[PDB]
């Protein structure tokens, strides 16, 4: 089997999709591995934290050029592997593949796009119809997405999740208390973690997306103090500079899809947390 | 600007 | 058939009297089975006709017939070889027709003067006056050889036919005559070069077809060398000057292509008078092909200038044009110039080079096309040996460092490549002082790809300075990174050891690198632990077997017990590959 994974991986690195047969399998074991992990996955530094990728396969390869290759370099992705980009299938499959081959080298979180509803409106669904000839591979991956960890905790100090803070969650235990095995709901704690956005209006606000909330500085400060966190690390928001600080550095946004949708002209960034939780950012334009 | 669900 | 000869035949296929190829090479043997007597009466005849386009055979047959002057009776019978060769000459596949000619040309010198007139020339006429064309095309290559030995009355005939070949109704026969006009010229006595060659040359140079004109440029080089400098201006130069202005860029292209040859063939005076201006015009041609061809000739042209008042035409007539070309649009052109420009240093002096060439050197060195800057980088030698290593280091080093630390990692990546070049070109003593630092810096760059670049780049520097220089200038600073707190940097160390085992040899590896590797087996970060397994599996085959039992086998077995999954797997793998399992 190991020899096989290496193969699939080598293949996928040439941007060549795997068969429906292999996706079904790759997914069945990925489920095994992922069930054991928790809503608040423990991650030991060193690790490189990346944000949204959205099927921009060739930028993903640019990302490895910049932060090292797996399994040599440890990686933590905060979700949003599909939709928008032209190669959601190659992308997501590679990452899931890496996770099954190297459980301890990569951690993949769930993003608002790792959902059945939004994948049918933003790409990943139709791309699958185009690349395979039925909705099977979509079913396998969307089922798999249900096991994806909602949050990760690096060294008990750096809290990582796709979207943001929830007015119905103030404790890491609260989050561990949720049942993540289900489609992302339209509202609630699970929804909010994958959909909220930091903000510059204080306290809670109305999310201009129609899901989760906006939260100002005061809110983060409280959440951090209450949980012994040095900072909250999220993604989900295009940030022209690739990465962005806010809330007096209690929060940091990390977007890893340069020139998003091949239309917005944003840089992409990736955060390195070393052997000592010391952080450094790597900005990068799209690979040519 | 691509559609608030997100450039 | 019959047997002394039937050995040549291949009775096993299904062809049309086709011959056993490996046998047409063992031809000068059947020539012995029957003697000279029967070689002439049966062998040759059989060969003359019986010609089934086997090409590969026809070729070997044309080559073989060239070394048969003896197997036929010696000089008194060489002409026995003409018939079959004449045949092959008028074939289809040019390759064969060529071989035919090469051979006819060869045995020509075997024919006695009397036999040339008696047999050779006649074949030349028949090919010249042939109906079909290949015949005529191949005739042109046979004039120069027989011309000298034959009689005064026969020479004339030879000139007439040659004339008629240049003015042949077909372009090919004309291009052919043109391409042999030079050699034919070289064997006629002056008066006739003046009275018969020139007119042929004039005519072809003003040919309706530019494929023919284009070729008169080469003929020009020859005719121009054969004539006294005084006669050049009247008999050639007008024609040549026209060629440089010729409507067809292809023709002008040829002038620039053979500029250095004309220069020599025409003498220094005419070169200062006529060629310098033409050179300027070619470097200003609207067609980039021509400008680039011309630029390529710059250094060679300047070297050949009359030492007399050389250095002045350069600064006054050439240098300007160059300054223009460095800014040209076509990178095809900038490219040509860059690949020869700094070669002008010795000709202009250490002072002129520094004040005039060094600036251009910089422009191109910071050009868009990395190809153009690579051309400058590969040819620093002559500029270095002219001005001093410091005077250059002072004009180049800022440009380099300027990039070795830039925005785009892609740009920095470009500079890493010039390294092994700059290295082996400016010398190890300069590399240890002004370059090594930059090379060490990149080993710890933020961008992985850059680190990787500079890592495998160390190997290419050892290939340039040796395993000794390595052990004294690089292994030291590299091994240091193992204490670095960043695992990305600690792994870099092992990655450098992996590559340096490839070129540092069994000794320096075992003594200086293997230790550091084995020691990191107890690194706090699992990614380092397993890369150590992998490094042992890489530099393993470079270690003698006593080493692989004493400290390697032990270490790997330890690792296989590691708590980390991947470290285990790689340790096992390492063992199973080294046979230490
Ligand atoms: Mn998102
Ligand atoms: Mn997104």
């Amino acid at each position: 089997f190991t020899k096989e994974l290496d193969q699939w991986i080598e293949q996928l690195n040439e941007c060549k999709q795997l068969s429906e047969s292999q996706v079904k399998s790759l997914c069945e074991k990925a489920k095994e591995i992922l069930t054991k992990e928790s809503n608040v996955q423990e991650v030991r530094c060193p690790v490189t934290v990346c944000g949204d990728v959205h099927g921009q396969f060739h930028d993903l390869m640019e990302l490895f050029r910049i932060g090292g290759k797996s399994p040599d370099t440890n990686y933590l992705f905060m979700g949003d592997y599909v939709d928008r980009g032209y190669y959601s299938v190659e992308t997501v499959t590679l990452l899931v593949a890496l996770k099954v081959r190297y459980r301890e080298r990569i951690t993949i979180l769930r993003g608002n796009h790792e959902s059945r509803q939004i994948t049918q409106v933003y790409g990943f669904y139709d791309e699958c119809l185009r690349k395979y000839g039925n909705a099977n591979v979509w079913k396998y991956f969307t089922d798999l997405f249900d096991y994806l960890p909602l949050t990760a905790l690096v060294d008990g100090q750096i809290f990582c999740l796709h979207g943001g803070l929830s007015p119905s969650i103030d404790t890491l235990d609260h989050i561990r208390a949720l049942d993540r095995l289900q489609e992302v709901p339209h509202e609630g704690p699970m929804c909010d973690l994958l959909w909220s956005d930091p903000d510059d209006r204080g306290g809670w606000g109305i999310s201009p997306r129609g899901a989760g909330y906006t939260f100002g500085q005061d809110i983060s400060e409280t959440f951090n103090h209450a949980n012994g966190l040095t900072l909250v690390s999220r993604a989900h928001q295009l940030v022209m500079e690739g990465y962005n600080w806010c809330h007096d550095r209690n929060v940091v946004t990390i977007f890893s899809a340069p020139n998003y949708c091949y239309r917005c002209g944003n840089q992409a960034a990736i955060m390195e947390l070393d052997d000592t939780l010391k952080y450094s950012f790597l900005q990068f334009d799209p690979a040519p | 600007x691509l559609x608030r669900x997100x450039x | 058939s019959l047997y002394p000869i039937a050995v040549l035949i291949d009775e096993l296929r299904n062809e049309d009297v086709q011959l056993r190829l490996n046998s047409i090479k063992k031809l000068s043997t059947i020539a012995l089975a029957l003697g000279v007597e029967r070689t002439r009466s049966e062998l040759l005849p059989f060969l003359t006709d019986t010609i089934y386009d086997e090409d590969e055979v026809l070729l070997a047959l044309a080559e073989q017939l060239g070394t048969f002057t003896t197997l036929v009776g010696g000089p008194e019978y060489v002409h026995c070889l003409l018939p079959p060769l004449e045949s092959l000459a008028t074939v289809e596949e040019t390759v064969v027709r060529d071989k035919a000619v090469e051979s006819l040309r060869a045995i020509s010198h075997e024919h006695s003067p009397s036999d040339l007139e008696a047999h050779f020339v006649p074949l030349v006429k028949r090919l010249a006056g042939g109906d079909w064309f290949t015949s005529r095309t191949s005739a042109c290559g046979l004039f120069s050889v027989c011309y000298p030995r034959v009689s005064s009355a026969v020479k004339a005939e030879l000139r007439q036919y040659f004339r008629n070949l240049c003015s042949d109704d077909t372009p090919m026969v004309r291009r052919a005559a043109a391409s042999k006009l030079g050699e034919f010229a070289k064997v006629l006595e002056l008066d006739n070069v003046k009275s018969e060659i020139i007119p042929m040359f004039s005519n072809l140079a003003s040919d309706e077809q530019d494929s023919v004109r284009l070729l008169a440029v080469e003929a020009c080089v020859n005719i121009a060398q054969l004539l006294p400098q005084e006669d050049l201006e009247a008999l050639v130069m007008p024609t040549l000057r026209q060629a440089a202005e010729d409507k067809s860029w292809r023709v002008r292209y040829m002038v620039a292509d053979k500029f250095t040859e004309l220069q020599k063939a025409v003498g220094p005076e005419i070169t200062k008078t006529d060629l310098v201006p033409a050179f300027q015009n070619l470097m200003k041609d609207c067609e980039a092909e021509v400008r680039a061809a011309a630029s390529h000739k710059v250094k060679e042209f300047c070297e050949n200038l009359s030492a007399d008042c050389r250095e002045n035409v350069i600064m006054s007539q050439i240098l300007p044009c160059i300054k223009e070309l460095v800014s040209d649009a076509n990178q095809h052109v900038k490219s040509a110039l860059a690949s020869v420009i700094m070669g002008l240093s010795p000709i202009l002096g250490k002072d002129n080079t520094i004040e005039h060439l060094l600036p251009l050197f910089l422009a191109q060195l910071k050009d868009e096309c990395p190809e153009v800057r690579l051309n400058i980088i590969s040819n620093l030698d002559c500029v270095n040996e002219v001005i001093g290593i410091r005077q250059l280091s002072q004009s180049l080093l800022p440009a380099i460092v300027e990039l070795a630390e830039d925005a785009k990692w892609r740009v920095r990546l470009a500079i890493i490549e010039y390294m092994p070049l700059l290295a082996g070109q400016l010398g190890v003593e300069f590399f240890d002082e002004k370059l090594n630092s930059l090379c060490m810096a990149w080993l710890v760059d933020h961008v992985y790809a850059i680190r990787e670049a500079a890592t495998s780049n160390l190997k290419k520097l050892v290939e340039k300075f040796g395993k000794e220089w390595a052990h004294a200038t690089i292994i030291p600073k590299v091994l240091a990174m193992s204490g670095d707190p960043n695992y990305l940097h600690r792994m870099t160390t092992l990655f450098c050891i992996n590559v340096l085992s490839e070129v540092c040899g069994q000794d320096i590896t075992t003594k200086h690198m293997l230790p550091t590797v084995l020691r990191m087996a107890g690194d706090p970060v699992a990614n380092v632990r397993f890369n150590v397994a992998k490094s042992l599996q890489k530099i393993g085959p470079i270690l003698d077997n006593s080493t692989l039992q004493s400290e390697v086998k032990p270490i790997l077995e330890k690792l296989t017990q590691d708590q980390d999954v991947d470290v285990k797997y790689f340790a096992q793998e390492a063992l199973t590959v080294l046979s230490l399992a």
